[PDB]
């Protein structure tokens, strides 16, 4: 589950999301689309 | 004196008007019988033994999967690398990630966005899109120069400082075709084209929309995308810029069904077309129901 | 309707060596949007014999038999195998009249005689008049048989559709 | 035998209690034929039972 | 202030076993059911 | 001067106790006449009993009912006063179309359509009232779809009523055969049943009213059901045990609104249960694609425009309360997708509006499924919901809406401008 | 469509507001003002953009 990293310590954010891509989300809107997805997918001899 | 053959042919008349729809019954179109017509006087036979209405069927469904198997190689290799790799996937596309995130719901919208792909992938899919440049004519010599081009050995002295200018490379930006599937809200955009390059820092790619904007989608948590490169290879990416890379495989169909079924149109010279190719074409000759017509 | 009768003429002139017969068809609404009917280019025609097999290749098969290669290199039997697709398409006569019309009225507003079992009017917002060509070669034609019917815009795009002749002909050659 | 496709399609499909018969309901029995001829829907006993219903209710009706 | 570890080349994400035998288990649903398209169709 | 029979609708269209009786006898009649003939003396006792024990005029929510009532109970079932109100909502609908219309100038035909129809669309038959009961005679440029492809004539079926039609009660949850009852509306009958759902409804209403679809296969099998109805003659011991030979349902249904002093319970339920035989099928929504007329179909000639209808459903003004397991609340149009309704019916609108209270407002700004969401194919689009929300309940806020659809192409500029509008 | 309908609120997630809709909270007289954000739409009294 954990993802390795080459870089061994993080760095702090500086630009806006129309110039470099960032992946961030609260866990609660995690939860929130998983759950949203996993029913929306069944809802789709 | 005689009778011409158009008098007659408009006297005759027609004695018909029939609707046929076509095999899938998506489009109803009329026949017109004429009773003048050269097909009378023929000595036709006509027979409908059911042996070979059966071969044609098989025949005309053999030609519908052709594209829908080349979706299932697509996604039975996607498996097979997963398994073959154990599940560990590499970053290949640039994106910033947290150690924090819960990477287990992501794994699982990866799933259900794996399910809802094969579940609406169609004709119009990127992997259509990205092949049917290969069948045209001007590919293979392409190829043949790209390869010949590509593996030179390296300029001697001699040439750098006299003669010619150097053998341009291929361009740094490429054209790719891409499918997004969105589980959010059930949504699969199919064909859509994107502009990749390599990113200098770090050698990974970077997808752009067509107007030079950076496409967003890495960022999403609820989207992952399949993206196909004009050497039919293709990754999976899930978001964080995670993917999985194989290509995409067609020795499971004939050349000819393959050929026959997207082989792409070339023109011939018509109305308005310059007779040297490649020339800068006029107004389009359209004949409309808005003006009155030029005689 | 002059399509028609001109297509009549060459087809009755061309019968010998082609051994195709002449199917005059009419479109309106119903296959093709307005602009796509004012913006047409060309018309094209296949014909598909009940093995699934074009007209236009070789009796015992080709090279495109086999399966294709994956190799960029290759491409898929590249210059040859497009000429031998190409080869199989032939091309027909077509005119757009662009605007409404009734169809049975504008027949016989133009020199032609109607006289139809049922005279049901139909209404249609255009109409494009083409005749394709089917293929009878034994004098015998079978019911298996396929025809298919492709448009072409200027810039490239085509969309096409098949048939199959039990559908066109059924009760047709009954009659005859 | 009639007897048994009768009796089956009366007792499960219909579910009907055992104080009406075919001997005591005419329109049952005029039903029974046509009911036995569909072996399939018997899953589905809810159309029967409609079925039955407004044919009851049709026998009723002042025409 | 948030904080991010920046792309690389060597960094990998890894998939749990459950996950990874969830897929392999529809990977067999799907090839073993055969509901195909064109089957659909000419049905 | 029709005040008092208007402002009488507005009091019972908008009242929240509206016996959930009537929505039954809508979908069961669905316009039927000979249904309607048959269930006639059950009508009239309901109509004088629900009038004098609450003050409100009872079966106006559905047109059908409301002509039924105005013609065929006139012959002196009912007290005079009623029967002249249901005339008076019929007399509003023709006032209606006398002023859509321009009559003094309406003369000749174009194109095979008469003039009328390009003046106002509430004459166009291209447009369709948004619950169909029968389909229309005129059907010349107009598709409609079930599933996923226009109905052909083989897809679509005759009913047969008064004779067993097993196979077709067992289809009712399919959706490729469509079921008719072999009638067909008239273009006048059109346009009137038009002019109730797009003017009076809303404008008396503001957009609180739904539409729902009945179970009423299953509903009918557990109401039924019974040796009572069963063992029909050709017992009125007591109250009590008629009770318990209706059931609760009925019972909770039909006693203290249909039921008279010379009419007991069951007697009651079973002049109800005579309509059975008709019954129809279960909901199902319709699209209606249709291309405009010539002279609108000069510029956009490739134009569709997208319309969506419900067929064997019914317009409810509250939430059933007894039939709520057997009832489906359907939200398919701007004026007809109350999210009270809907909350009220289903747990998943209640959870969903729990969660976004602003759209719990009945301006047509709560969210229509992605299916019916298309709001620039529709004929009528945001400023019709905006001006029936605000709008008050008086004769000329449903004069209005009828104005509102004067048509724009050049030929309605021609008439209209030359009688000086 | 109707068995559906549940299925679409099942996920509780906002729509768009269409920008017709947009249109119609403006008063009168600051539609003409430039924080109508929607004017760049309105070319045509009788089509749509």
């Amino acid at each position: 589950s954990l993802l390795h990293t080459f870089w061994r310590l993080p760095v702090a954010v500086f630009f806006e999301p129309h110039e470099e891509n960032v992946l961030r989300c609260p866990e609660r809107v995690l939860r929130r689309l998983l759950e949203d997805a996993a029913v929306t997918m069944r809802g789709g001899d | 004196d005689e009778v011409a053959r158009t008098d007659e042919w408009k006297g005759a008349g027609v004695s018909r008007l029939r609707e046929v729809w076509d095999v899938q019954h998506r489009v109803r179109l009329r026949v017109l019988w004429y009773v003048n017509s050269f097909w009378r006087s023929r000595e036709l036979s006509y027979d409908d033994h059911e042996v070979e209405l059966y071969r044609a069927l098989d025949a005309y469904r053999a030609r519908i999967a052709v594209e829908y198997v080349l979706i299932r190689a697509v996604r039975d290799e996607i498996y097979a690398v997963l398994r073959r790799d154990g599940g560990a996937l590499p970053q290949r596309f640039a994106c910033h990630v947290s150690r924090n995130m819960s990477w287990r719901v992501v794994w699982e919208l990866c799933r259900h966005a794996l399910a809802l792909w094969m579940d609406w992938a169609d004709v119009r899919s990127c992997i259509i899109k990205a092949l049917t440049p290969r069948l045209s004519r001007g590919a293979a010599a392409a190829a043949q120069r790209a390869r010949r081009q590509r593996e030179r050995s390296a300029p001697k002295p001699q040439e750098l400082l006299f003669g010619p200018r150097n053998e341009s490379g291929p361009p740094a930006e490429q054209t790719w075709y891409a499918d997004v599937v969105r589980c959010v809200r059930a949504q699969v955009d199919l064909g859509v084209e994107v502009r990749a390059a390599r990113c200098p820092r770090t050698g990974l790619w970077i997808v752009r929309d067509r107007r030079g904007r950076l496409r967003r989608w890495l960022s999403q948590p609820e989207v992952c995308v399949l993206y196909v490169t004009p050497d039919l290879d293709f990754y999976w990416v899930l978001p964080g810029g995670f993917a999985v890379s194989s290509r995409v495989t067609l020795h499971g169909l004939a050349q000819r069904a393959l050929r026959d079924r997207f082989q792409n149109f070339e023109a011939v010279l018509a109305r308005g077309m310059h007779v040297e190719a490649g020339r800068q074409e006029p107004e389009t000759p359209r004949v409309s129901g808005r003006r009155l017509p030029f005689d | 309707m002059e399509t028609h009768l001109y297509s009549d003429l060459a087809f009755e002139a061309r019968f010998a060596d082609d051994e195709q017969l002449p199917l005059h068809l009419v479109l309106d609404q119903e296959v093709l949007s307005n602009e796509e009917a004012e913006t047409l280019r060309y018309v094209y025609y296949r014909n598909v014999d009940s093995a699934g097999r074009s007209t236009g290749r070789a009796p015992g098969g080709d090279e495109d038999d086999a399966p294709a290669s994956d190799d960029a290199e290759d491409a898929v039997g590249g210059d040859r195998a497009f000429d031998r697709e190409r080869r199989t398409w032939q091309r027909a006569c077509f005119r757009v009249l662009p605007r409404p019309l009734e169809l049975l009225d504008y027949l016989r507003q133009s020199g032609l005689t109607v006289t139809l079992e049922k005279e049901q009017r139909v209404r249609m917002f255009y109409a494009v008049f083409t005749t394709l060509g089917l293929r009878c070669p034994d004098n015998r034609l079978s019911g298996a048989q396929t025809l298919h019917l492709r448009l072409v815009w200027p810039d490239g795009s085509y969309r096409d559709w098949e048939f199959l002749a039990r559908d066109l002909l059924r009760e047709e050659m009954e009659a005859n | 035998k009639r007897d048994e496709k009768h009796r089956h399609v009366v007792n499960v499909v219909l579910e009907l209690p055992t104080e009406i018969s075919e001997a005591t309901h005419p329109v049952l029995a005029t039903m029974l034929s046509k009911y036995t001829r569909m072996s399939s829907l018997f899953n589905d006993k809810c159309a029967f039972k409609l079925d039955l219903l407004r044919m009851v209710a049709v026998s009723r009706t002042r025409r | 202030v948030a904080v991010f570890f920046e792309p690389h080349e060597e960094n990998v994400l890894r998939c749990p076993e459950r996950v990874l035998r969830r897929l392999l288990e529809d990977a067999a649903v799907t090839m073993r059911g055969g509901g195909w398209r064109e089957d659909v169709l000419m049905d | 001067d029709y005040e008092e029979t208007l402002r009488l609708f507005k009091t019972t269209v908008t009242s929240p106790n509206y016996p959930e009786l009537c929505y039954l006898v809508d979908v069961l009649v669905h316009g039927n006449v000979d249904a309607f003939l048959l269930i006639r003396t059950f009508v009239a006792r309901c109509i004088v009993n629900m009038f004098h024990t609450r003050q409100l005029l009872v079966f106006a929510h559905s047109y059908a009912l409301v002509t039924l009532i105005a013609e065929h109970l006139a012959d002196g079932a009912l007290p005079p006063q009623l029967l002249f109100h249901y005339r008076n909502l019929v007399a509003v609908l023709r006032l209606v179309t006398r002023i859509s219309a321009l009559p003094g100038l309406n003369n000749g035909q174009l194109a095979e359509e008469p003039l009328s129809a390009y003046v106002n669309a509430l004459h166009d038959h291209r447009l369709w009232p948004p619950f169909v009961t029968h389909l229309p005679r005129n059907m010349e440029g107009v598709q409609v779809v079930a599933d996923r492809q226009p109905l052909n004539p083989a897809n679509i079926e005759a009913r047969h009523h008064g004779v067993s039609d097993v196979p077709r009660l067992g289809a009712m949850d399919a959706d490729e055969p469509l079921f008719v009852d072999d009638y067909r509306a008239t273009d006048d009958e059109w346009t009137l049943q038009k002019v109730f759902y797009l003017c009076l409804m809303p404008a008396m209403t503001n957009n609180r009213a739904c539409g729902l679809g009945l179970n009423l296969k299953t509903l009918l099998v557990d109401l039924f059901y019974r040796p009572a109805f069963l063992l029909m003659p050709a017992p009125e011991d007591s109250i009590a045990a008629q009770r318990q030979a209706v059931g609760e349902m009925l019972t909770e249904l039909v006693e203290d609104v249909a039921t008279d002093a010379h009419t007991p319970l069951l007697q009651a339920c079973r002049e109800l249960f005579l309509a059975v035989q008709f019954v129809g099928e279960h909901v199902k929504v319709l699209e209606v694609r249709a291309p405009l007329d010539h002279a609108q179909r000069q510029g956009l000639p490739d134009f569709i425009s997208r319309q969506h209808v419900l067929y064997n459903g019914c317009c409810v003004v509250t939430a059933p309360k007894t039939l709520i397991e057997y009832s489906l609340p359907v939200p398919f149009h701007r004026f007809y997708s109350n999210p009270t309704i809907c909350a009220a019916l289903s747990d998943d609108i209640k959870r969903y509006v729990t969660e976004f209270p602003h759209y719990h407002r009945h301006d047509g700004g709560f969210p229509l499924p992605t299916a019916f969401a298309h709001e620039y194919h529709n004929w009528l689009r945001s400023p019709f919901s905006r001006y029936s929300a605000t709008c008050p309940n008086v004769l000329h806020s449903v004069m209005t809406l009828a104005a509102m659809l004067y048509k724009i192409s050049p030929v309605s500029l021609v008439l209209q401008t030359k009688a000086h509008i | 469509a109707a068995r559906r309908i549940p299925h679409f609120y099942r996920v509780r997630r906002e729509v768009p507001r269409t920008v017709n809709e947009m249109k119609q909270d403006f008063v009168v007289t600051d539609f003409y003002k430039v924080g109508n954000i929607t004017l760049y739409t309105e070319l045509h009294p009788f089509f749509d953009f």
